[PDB]
Formats: C-alpha cells, structure tokens, sequence
C-alpha cells in the first residue's frame, strides 16, 4: 500500500525583542565670560 | 559707624580714628556740601575735631 501522506511543516519560532540605548553624554559646558573689563582710572580726592 | 569698600566683606569694617561716617547724607553735622556718604568711604574729620 502507498504510505500515509506526510504532514505539513510546523510554524517558525518566535523572535526576541530589542533593548533600549543608554542616554548620550551631557553637552560640553561653555567657558566663562570674556576676560575682565578695562580698569578704571579713579576720580577726584575723597577728602572732607 | 562702619563701612564696606569691596563686595565680599563678611563683616562691616569700623571707621579708623580721625574719621567719621554719618547715618545719612543730609543728617550729618559737618560735611562740605559737595559730597555724600554712599557708605563705601569713611570721610576725614573736619578741622577742629
């Protein structure tokens, strides 16, 4: 007799998920204000 | 009685001898009219004081 009809293929296996990425580093801080202002001469006498 | 010149002064420095700081510019006793007391300069004591 002919053999029994073979069975169909079984379903594929499920896939895994994907992890999230770490936070990027904080931005570089700016350098302080541009130098001091020019010096003042000073005025008058200041004597009573 | 005291004064402060620079900003970061922890305690107000006292006026040195032979000098005086009044409470206000117009509540003084002997001040030449051409000056005022902001609070950062301790004026010199006038002649006869």
């Amino acid at each position: 007799p002919p053999p029994t009809s073979p069975p169909p293929s079984p379903p594929p296996s499920p896939p895994p998920p994907r992890p999230p990425p770490p936070p990027p580093p904080p931005p570089s801080p700016p350098p302080p204000n541009r130098s001091p202002p020019p010096p003042p001469p000073a005025s008058s006498a200041i004597n009573p | 009685g005291y004064y402060t010149d620079v900003d970061g002064l922890p305690i107000q420095l006292p006026c040195k001898p032979g000098t005086f700081m009044p409470f206000d510019t117009a509540t003084a006793n002997l001040l030449d009219t051409g000056l005022t007391v902001d609070g950062t300069q301790c004026y010199t004591c006038q002649t006869g004081t």
